[PDB]
């Protein structure tokens, strides 16, 4: 299962 | 940026036996950037219906891909793999040597 | 034995030629089980191992959603990083992400990872404690401050110690017939005269799984790195791996050499020699 909780911009 | 040249290996999936079905592989690794041209050749000419792996990379971030095709080896057929990459002055041809 | 689950993502900008290309691959140990390619027809996460095909529609929908949002995040991050490094709009750039978790033979969580790169070099990485980051340079230090204010390490640790290991343990159970096996190498040696006073000895290891292997050459019991040509472990394409190590020897002295093979699938390590 991929991680979907950290789409936080660099 | 820093560019890394591909390491090329041409080989059969199973020990080669004339008249027996198999897979011819061309494994390219250790390269950066990811754009790469890979052709599998039979008697100097391009094989159509060549499949390839999904782009992945190693610990040092360098890419690797496997190009392959089903084939039946014969004593007279010559196989090779032609690779082009931004790090190369001209395409690099690596010949399949079954006897290594 | 011990096992791992890893995801590898790559985003490559192509200025003028459209939006960045995004590729995602998932692995359990050395077995690929999923893939996504933004240039492929499906626009969905796809199965690459038979034991994942059984996952229901909800599984595939969420995995597709995640890789699509990851590709959008990388697309904005390509522009951000280009700005941090004061780079032109015309050159092609790469963002690579690796993450995943490892479990011990008792199934315990061993470690978690999250590492990000820019143009093939370290950019930012989650530390082993899963609570802090290591920025590679000054540009990555900007990212680190934004990631600290966003509790990003807490997000990673919650995934790595929760969903990551729980789903790895599920996959290990679902693909038990194949993921738990170890195929020992089938070994043999080849000999090639290269002149009238020298020969190559090549030690071969074929059809092994997992990929981890050690091939070592010795002369009169002393470890050899003089003439030891060692190729990268390569896939056979059927789920097994291959490797070889070769040494250049004086003609007539072939029997003073041995190749020692170490692999997890071997009842006991092997020693090979030219007969």
């Amino acid at each position: 299962k991929t991680n979907g909780n950290a789409f936080i911009g660099k | 940026m820093i560019q890394r040249t591909p390491k090329i290996q041409v080989y059969s999936r199973h020990p080669a036996e004339n008249g027996k079905s198999n897979f011819l592989n061309c494994y390219v690794s250790g390269f950066h950037p990811s754009d790469i041209e890979v052709d599998l050749l039979k008697n100097g000419e391009r094989i159509e219906k060549v499949e390839h792996s999904d782009l992945s990379f190693s610990k040092d971030w360098s890419f690797y891909l496997l190009y392959y095709t089903e084939f039946t080896p014969t004593e007279k057929d010559e196989y090779a793999c032609r690779v082009n990459h931004v790090t190369l002055s001209q395409p690099k041809i690596v010949k399949w040597d079954r006897d290594m | 034995g011990s096992h791992s689950m890893r995801y590898f993502y790559t985003s490559v900008s192509r200025p003028g030629r459209g939006e960045p290309r995004f590729i995602a691959v998932g692995y359990v140990d050395d077995t690929q089980f999923v893939r996504f390619d933004s240039d492929a027809a499906s626009q969905r996460m796809e199965p690459r191992a038979p034991w994942i095909e059984q996952e229901g529609p909800e599984y595939w929908d969420q995995e597709t959603r995640n890789v699509k949002a990851q590709s959008q995040t990388d697309r904005v991050d390509l522009g951000t990083l280009r700005g941090y490094y004061n780079q032109s709009e015309d050159g092609s750039h790469t963002i690579q992400i690796m993450y995943g978790c490892d479990v011990g033979p008792d199934g315990r969580f061993l470690r978690g990872y999250r590492q990000d790169a820019y143009d093939g070099k370290d950019y930012i990485a989650l530390n082993e404690d899963l609570r802090s980051w290591t920025a590679a340079d000054m540009a990555a230090q900007i990212t680190k401050r934004k990631w600290e204010a966003a509790h990003a390490a807490e997000q990673q640790r919650a995934y790595l110690e929760g969903r990551c290991v729980e789903w790895l343990r599920r996959y290990l159970e679902n693909g038990k017939e194949t993921l738990q096996r170890t195929d020992p190498p089938k070994t043999h040696m080849t000999h090639h005269p290269i002149s009238d006073h020298e020969a190559t000895l090549r030690c071969w290891a074929l059809g092994f799984y997992p990929a981890e292997i050690t091939l070592t050459w010795q002369r009169d019991g002393e470890d050899q790195t003089q003439d030891t040509e060692l190729v990268e472990t390569r896939p056979a394409g059927d789920g097994t791996f291959q490797k070889w190590a070769a040494v250049v020897v004086p003609s007539g002295e072939e029997q003073r050499y041995t190749c020692h093979v170490q692999h997890e699938g071997l009842p006991k390590p092997l020693t090979l020699r030219w007969e």
